[PDB]
């Protein structure tokens, strides 16, 4: 709901990338800065936010340009999308989209619209930013 | 100080939660004197309870430490103010922030569990004679939490 | 309309009828933020709200503010 | 770097006390269970072997100031004892007399204090001193 | 009418990419008259080329439709102005938006490829006699693109 | 809602024409390949079975106005034919005579028009008409 | 030897043996003039020649002459 942050160390996005960290996300959709999640993983094996049991390599980096978020396809901003009741989504390739556009992008091809990596219905999950 | 700590401190200063009042100590930034208003239809209710919170360095990694400085009748809070809440020990998640914890403790007051309990004598009383216990709780509130 | 303040401290707004069950509301929260309702604990007036009851039951109304914490057992 | 507040520190000690430690020759604990301020600790030492102290049990009263653990705590024997540093009249220990109390540090805790006392008993100047008859107490 | 269309237009209107002009039709927003200045040091350079762009409602799902309204000599542009560029056909992805496409077209002039270009005849000459072809291109530019 | 500019719509028609359609009993395509404006078009109708028209080829010329497809296109036969609506002198079709031309809708396409004519040949008033010897024109 | 001819003008002369496959032949033409084998369509004796078959198969023999028609491309 605004510019992205990592709820553990509480840095903004700029600030996160500035110092050579990643932004990443669980399979449960919760976002963090890669250090913090690695350190958390050091002590347990559950999502800091919802307690989902991840047990490693059930997370990956994601890529977003501004810090604020917007689906490149429809060109909507966060508020707009949500208020419509759509979901924010990322591919496993780390590339982010509104649920709707992507759903439809798959109906024609089975490749990511930013990079091209093969995908299907399974390979994308919501994120909660 | 780690940024987060400041934000949290700063954020607490910026926007007060209701019935929960939290002022950091002058000598130590990581140390806090805290006041919790008793939740509604508790025996404590319309009560005021002092707590003190400190955070170890490892925090967020290590959970904060909280204790009651006001004597209170409750199964989870022992005679020395030590709180037995799970999110302070096992279930600690770095994502939880001070403000959350605080509310969690407030909440705890509403819903005591003697099912397993720290302050065993009380617990026994609460399961056996809830009505009484509740009354005693109100008593103690009067005695200790009205000033 | 109801304001729930999330774990991070961000306010999100919901659309509801006082009839609505707590369980029902938790679903709406899950939808927004991705926490299973088992894990959600919801707080108002320093009191944890229970699943079976309604918003009306606790007399929460238009534009009341709700505080969300993580499921805790205490103990 | 990091400085701990009194109150939590004392609990740390307290817990350790209840756990007991090492050979259990020193033991400490709150004098009273109802005091939130954790001000007064009872301590107990066992007289070290091969000295006039041996096989004797000494109780101490310790007070822990608001300033502690930065400042050292006040210490008294309750059981009567002949020992350097120990004021014969009052069973109070002169701070300066004892090295740890004289050279006090926050890091030091009640446990260390007691051990120190125990060790000291073994020092030559002390070990040979004759003691009063078992079970006498200073006034108070 | 999808918000996106305006925005893209708007930045197009608010900001113009160099060497290109893009005016939407008044009757219909989805329809555009675009004028491309020939690439510098291209035989075309000094000429001005009209194109028309339209987007099926399905856009961005469906690539836009583009065509030359000015007769031009090139392997990849046929007699009717139909352009064979792959990003309009197989390679189309929603993210790209017009502004890009346009530049992609601008490049094409600069960089003619014989790659199943429709007009084999253009192709034939260009592979066989590039020098000639280039001259002819300049000719046509003079003939058609100078007004 | 969605308005499709002439040229692009014409292209759409053109592409379909080349693809050909179904039976292929009627077909269309462009009169001249160097025309950017796609105005001049040629059509072909095959004479429907068991009518004096059967087993015969008719070529048409079709012009597409600036306001095509909003306005209907002008049409005329090139092969000689006896028919209601079809001017015998000119081989030109009166707009109003023919329902689709009379009732033109921006949705209609050339294809439609031709089927229309083909359809129309089979009607009783027409099917009976005597026809000229093969291969004359106006 | 055999001669191959165009719609254009040029007669090109090749060296082949009756065993030689059609594919093989097309390669030889490809080499001389630069047209790929799938583009080329070759005609003799009122027949289009197919890839798998041989020159013997079509009984082309005596310095016979062949016509090359090239596919126009409209992808
Ligand atoms: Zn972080
Ligand atoms: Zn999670
Ligand atoms: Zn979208
Ligand atoms: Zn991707």
């Amino acid at each position: 709901s605004g510019t992205v942050s990592c709820p553990i160390c509480m840095d903004g996005y700029s600030e996160i990338v500035q110092n050579g960290r990643l932004i990443v996300s669980t399979e449960c959709g919760h976002v963090f800065c890669s250090q913090c999640l690695r350190d958390s993983l050091k002590n347990a094996n559950t999502c800091p936010t919802c307690r989902k049991k991840i047990n490693h390599k059930r997370y990956h980096p994601i890529y977003i340009g501004s810090g604020t978020v917007s689906c490149p396809i429809c060109m909507d901003g966060y508020s707009e999308i949500v208020q419509n009741g759509r979901l924010i989504v990322s591919t496993e390739c780390g590339h982010v989209f509104c649920s709707q556009c992507l759903r439809d992008s798959l109906k024609n091809a089975n490749t990511c619209p930013t990079c091209r990596k093969k995908i299907n219905h399974k390979r994308y999950h919501p994120i909660y930013i | 100080l780690p940024r987060r700590i400041i934000k949290e401190t700063q954020r607490l200063l910026a926007e007060p939660v209701p019935g929960i009042k939290a002022e950091p100590d002058e000598s130590n930034a990581r140390y806090f004197h805290v006041v919790i208003a008793g939740p509604q239809d508790s025996p404590f209710e319309g009560g005021t309870f002092k707590l003190e919170l400190f955070l170890p360095e490892e925090y967020p990694m290590a959970a904060p430490k909280v204790r009651f400085m006001t004597k209170i009748y409750h199964p989870n809070v022992d005679k020395l103010g030590r709180i037995k809440l799970d999110i302070l020990a096992d279930k600690w998640s770095p994502a939880l922030q001070i403000r959350t914890v605080l509310l969690s403790i407030q909440a705890l007051l509403s819903a005591p569990n003697p099912d397993d309990p720290l302050a065993n004598d009380v617990a026994e009383q609460w399961k056996t004679n809830e009505a009484q216990a509740i009354e005693t709780a109100r008593a103690w509130t009067r005695l200790y939490a009205m000033n | 309309q109801i304001f729930v303040k999330t774990l991070t401290g961000k306010t999100i707004t919901l659309e509801v009828e006082p009839s609505d069950t707590i369980e029902n509301v938790k679903a709406k929260i899950q939808d927004k933020e991705g926490i299973p309702p088992d894990q959600q604990r919801l707080i108002f007036a320093g009191k944890q709200l229970e699943d079976g009851r309604t918003l009306s039951d606790y007399n929460i109304q238009k534009e009341s503010t709700l505080h969300l914490v993580l499921r805790l057992r205490g103990g | 770097g990091v400085k701990v507040p009194r109150n939590f520190r004392l609990l740390e000690e307290l817990e350790e006390g209840q756990k007991g430690v090492g050979d259990g020759t020193v033991s400490w604990g709150l004098e009273d269970d109802e005091d939130m301020t954790l001000t007064r600790w009872t301590g107990m030492i066992i007289g070290p072997p091969r000295t006039n102290y041996e096989n004797r049990i000494y109780s101490l009263k310790v007070e822990c100031g608001p300033k502690y653990p930065e400042a050292p705590p006040s210490v008294r024997f309750v059981t009567k004892i002949n020992m350097n540093g120990i004021n014969n009249s009052s069973g109070m220990v002169d701070a300066r007399s004892i090295p740890v109390l004289a050279k006090w540090q926050n890091s030091y805790s009640i446990k260390v204090v007691l051990q120190e006392l125990r060790r000291l008993m073994m020092s030559k100047e002390n070990m040979k001193l004759p003691q009063p008859p078992e079970g006498q107490t200073y006034n108070n």
